[PDB]
RNA sequence: UGACCUCAAAUCAGGUAGGACUACCCGCUGAACUUAAGCAUAUCAAUAAGCGGAGGAAAAGAAACCAACAGGGAUUGCCUCAGUAGCGGCGAGUGAAGCGGCAAAAGCUCAAAUUUGAAAUCUGGCGUCUUUGGCGUCCGAGUUGUAAUUUGAAGAAGGUAUCU
RNA sequence: GUGUAAAGUUCCUUCGACGAGUCGAGUUGUUUGGGAAUGCAGCUCUAAGUGGGUGGUAAAUUCCAUCUAAAGCUAAAUAUUG
């Protein structure tokens, strides 16, 4: 089907044609609000390989990021501490742009579970994210066998815990040695290895 | 028990066996190892030379099981012998019938030379041998089988 | 601070240690709790066993090759050899490892015929069964009934022969040729380069 | 569509395999995919691209 | 059989009856498909060149493969991309030249 | 705090010496007797009774 | 005279979110006292305070894993590895992982495929019934793709011996 | 039970679609036991198809081993000053 095109082609980002497309997008994307609706994906491919299907309670919502680092929001930049803790610029937030779009974006829809999200456009101050949103209350998802998972409360603000794809790659949520300390949740690790076990006949 | 210890011995004396002059005190000296350069180099250099310093080199993810050879010595292989059957084999033991003893199924990498075997054959299967210890072996009619 | 001929100590209690001090006075009850758990399993699913059979696999590691244990599931291929397949296999208590391969013959041999020997003591319900047949069986463990049986060592007596060379002389040329081989094999290339390059 | 498969719900009545009662279809093929799957394998005659895609 | 049957030296390890193993389809994953040649032949007609692409070429019409795989592994990164790339705008000029 | 130690762990073959000393001890009808024991009318130690 | 796309309005039909609790849980942000017998890297500590989000557990989870063996085989926890490899004004300090024994064990789902001889899919209104829903019907959604079919352990399309 | 249905099983042939501002690279900051750089994040660059990742000393050349990312669900063993 076309779908394969789509993806092949969406790959050539510096090509002329996805180029012009991209410089007219961002300047309409630029020209409407910070968050909006959007009425379809701008990525028919990308969203269906990110779970959505053209269906009634799957939503697009397309949010606009500022980029950049995060600068320490102290007053004239004291710090009031010691030297190693003075740093005021050239600081990062620990979160992705991706992961803040998702947030904002489940904020401004709380009555929708935020499925997944993927880049769109970007410029020098913005980069663009299509957040794809899923209605747990409609009948065509709590119908759906393949949906209804998300129903269930345990997904309440995903998003807003790390556990949407963006959020399980800033928490370091992966196998293997590169992943020790934070394989299974780092605060876990950390409180399981700093943890005094003591038994009733001492060993 | 409490009741056994000197602070029940210390009770009605001021000082409590600390003395008057010196005032049992928070962190005299410092905590933990502090000063072993400066006011405790008298200690560490008296009682731990080699403390402070460098030697050798690294190795980045040292993984032990890579070393594991456990050792067994010649005056030892007897015992893995089975207990039932060693003095049966230590008299009817010869070239064409002599005990083997496997030494890696028991948990053993490396047969040292270490003490005198019986002068009697045995069949000694090793990942690894000393050279004397395979030169003992041979010479009360054995052999050292290597294994992996 | 450090005072006297005592050993140099690492006590690790600068950080808020207390606040994580996990003391285990329920050893006693989480035991029992557990031991009400398995027979409330046991007894939901009798007569069938409440342990799925599992292989039988080599340790790994040059320090526990001697070993051998339970696996977590057997093979596709020994699967194959039993012709049951891993869909089937998972509903009448045979586990299955979609990951393990067998690269040897004795592994998949032992557990080949670890299969047949649960399979020849299964005994299929169905709905002709009737409960006096059901009440006919005992739950057996299975971890028990297929044990995992090391190999016995080698004991016994045998012939004695003496290779001439000695395997303290055979272990120290296979270091040597290992430690070596790069630098011989490079050399080797370049004289042959050279008097087959010249002698054109 | 309903009255067709009226028409076929009559037919398998009388123990035919309602494909001969219907003829083979002859109908313009629409749908992104089905139709770049089908000029893929050299079956499209003629393809009509909307320009405000 | 496949090991030496000792525990030092080249090819150690203890000797086992060799099995033949089926190969698993997940190795197959860097093998391609008559559909991913198709499409992504069509897709390199309709997109085109990048601007760095374009800039690899001249340098290699130039003769400068010396300068082209400096630029290459300066855009892509690693010595190993820069190699593929460089011969795959090699093989573009091949097929400008008829 | 709850982290003192309350269960004290005693070698198994010493505590089974001291099991087959106390048993022991149970045929002694001076140590039965120093126990406490109103055995003055038992005629021996062991006293041992049919299965009953 | 009507479609479509995009964007609005309604006290439009029907829903949903907010707030509370704190012991455990998932993240963000983030010190200093303190130790180093001073102190700035370090340490306290990836802790306290601050902010966002849950559940009966949470998280993780069926390998872009561990290994280097004769190979293991999702995740989690315990014992051990180990106060070790390593990190560290190589100072004070700090510090995991593989293997091994055990507790518990359970596996799977999409996207990428032309149903194309028939959008086979679904929300809603109305009616009716035996009502956590079924049936009928009519709008609507949907071809910029809703069903069936496949998930790499495979699998598909043809042929294939028949069996369970 | 509408089971001429659904599913599995043997063998042959032709195939076998497998996730992109992502992987990866540089640099900056933070963090880690991770040490010519463990993870995360920002910015710049920006892929491929037996390709890609990993193989705890930076680099090029030659092999080998092992998985298959950039999409998703899932009880139990575990925690519990409410």
């Amino acid at each position: 089907g076309a779908y394969k095109y789509l993806e092949e082609l969406q790959r050539k980002k510096q090509s002329d044609v996805m180029r012009f497309l991209y410089r007219v997008r961002c300047w309409e994307y630029r020209q409407k609000n910070v968050i909006h609706r959007a009425s379809r994906p701008s990525r028919p491919d990308k969203a269906r390989r990110l779970g959505y299907k053209a269906k009634q309670g799957f939503v697009i919502y397309r949010i606009r990021v500022r980029r950049g680092g995060r600068k320490r929001p102290v007053p004239k930049g004291a710090t009031y501490g010691k030297p190693t803790n003075q740093g005021v610029n050239q600081l990062k937030y620990q979160k992705s742009l991706r992961s803040t779009a998702e947030e904002r974006v489940g904020r401004r829809a709380s009555n929708l579970r935020v499925l997944n999200s993927y880049w769109v456009n970007q410029d020098s101050t913005y980069k663009y994210f299509e957040v794809i949103l899923v209605d747990p209350s409609h009948k065509a998802i709590r119908r759906d066998a393949r949906y209804n998972w998300i129903v269930n409360p345990v997904h309440k603000h995903r998003e807003a815990r790390g556990l949407t794809s963006a959020g399980k790659k800033s928490r370091g949520i992966n196998k293997g040695h590169l992943f020790n300390k934070t394989k299974a949740g780092r605060r876990h690790t950390w409180k399981k290895h700093n943890t005094l076990s003591l038994w009733r006949y001492r060993s | 028990p409490t009741r056994l210890t000197k602070t029940r011995k210390h009770r009605g004396n001021v000082s409590a066996g600390k003395g008057r002059i010196g005032k049992h005190r928070k962190h005299p000296g410092g905590r933990g190892k502090a000063g072993g350069q400066h006011h405790h180099r008298t200690n560490l250099d008296k009682y731990h030379p080699g403390y402070f310093g460098k030697v050798g080199m690294r190795y980045f993810h040292k993984q032990q099981n890579h070393f594991w050879r456990p050792e067994i010595n010649l005056d030892k292989l007897w015992t893995l012998v089975d207990s039932e059957k060693k003095d049966e084999y230590l008299s009817k033991s010869s070239a064409s019938a002599a005990p083997v003893i496997d030494t890696l199924a028991h948990g053993y990498g490396k047969v040292l030379g270490k003490g005198r075997l019986p002068e009697v054959p045995v069949i000694v299967k090793a990942r690894f041998v000393s050279k004397l210890a395979e030169e003992k072996i041979r010479a009360v009619g054995g052999v050292v089988e290597l294994v992996a | 601070a450090i005072s006297k001929n005592l050993p140099l100590l690492n006590n690790h209690f600068r950080k808020h240690w207390q606040e994580r001090v996990r003391v285990h006075f329920d050893q006693a009850g989480k035991k029992a709790s557990r031991r009400q758990s398995r027979l409330r399993k046991a007894a939901k699913i009798a007569p069938r066993p409440i342990d799925a059979l599992r292989p039988v696999v080599r340790a790994p590691t040059v320090k526990y090759n001697r070993k051998v244990r339970a696996g977590r599931g057997f093979t596709l291929a020994e699967l194959k050899a039993v012709g049951i397949a891993p869909k089937y296999a998972r509903t009448i208590g045979i586990s299955v490892d979609h990951r393990r391969q067998n690269k040897s013959q004795e592994t998949f041999d032992a557990n080949v015929a670890r299969l047949q020997e649960y399979k020849s003591k299964l005994v299929i319900f169905d709905k002709k069964t009737k409960a006096s047949e059901v009440a006919s069986f005992e739950q057996v463990d299975v971890s028990a009934t297929f044990p995992v049986e090391q190999p016995a060592p080698e004991s016994g007596l045998r012939a004695v022969e003496v290779p001439e060379q000695t395997a303290y002389r055979t272990l120290r040329l296979a270091r040597n040729e290992k430690k070596y081989k790069g630098i011989r094999e490079k050399r080797a290339k370049e004289k042959a380069e050279a008097e087959a390059e010249k002698a054109k | 569509k309903k009255e067709r498969l009226t028409k076929e719900a009559a037919a398998i009545a009388e123990g035919k395999t309602a494909k001969d009662v219907s003829p083979k279809p002859v109908v313009v093929k629409y749908g992104l995919n089905h139709v770049v799957s089908l000029i893929e394998n050299k079956k499209a005659k003629l393809v009509l691209i909307a320009n405000d895609v | 059989m496949a090991k030496s049957g000792i525990a030092a030296g080249v090819n150690k390890g203890r000797k086992t009856t060799a099995k033949e193993v089926a190969p698993k389809i997940s190795y197959r994953k860097g093998a391609s498909s008559q559909r991913t040649v198709f499409v992504r032949s069509i897709v390199k007609e309709v997109a085109g060149l990048a601007p760095y692409e374009r800039r690899l070429i001249e340098l290699i019409r130039n003769a400068g493969e010396k300068r082209a795989k400096k630029l290459a592994k300066k855009r892509l990164g690693t010595h190993k991309r820069a190699l593929r790339k460089v011969e795959e705008m090699t093989q573009v000029i091949a097929e400008s030249r008829r | 705090k709850t982290w003192r130690r309350w269960n004290v762990k005693v070698n198994h073959n010493e505590k089974r010496y001291a099991t087959a000393s106390a048993i022991a001890a149970s045929a002694v009808t001076s140590l039965v007797l120093a126990r406490g024991h109103r055995v003055e009318q038992v005629k021996e130690l062991p006293l041992v009774v049919s299965n009953e």
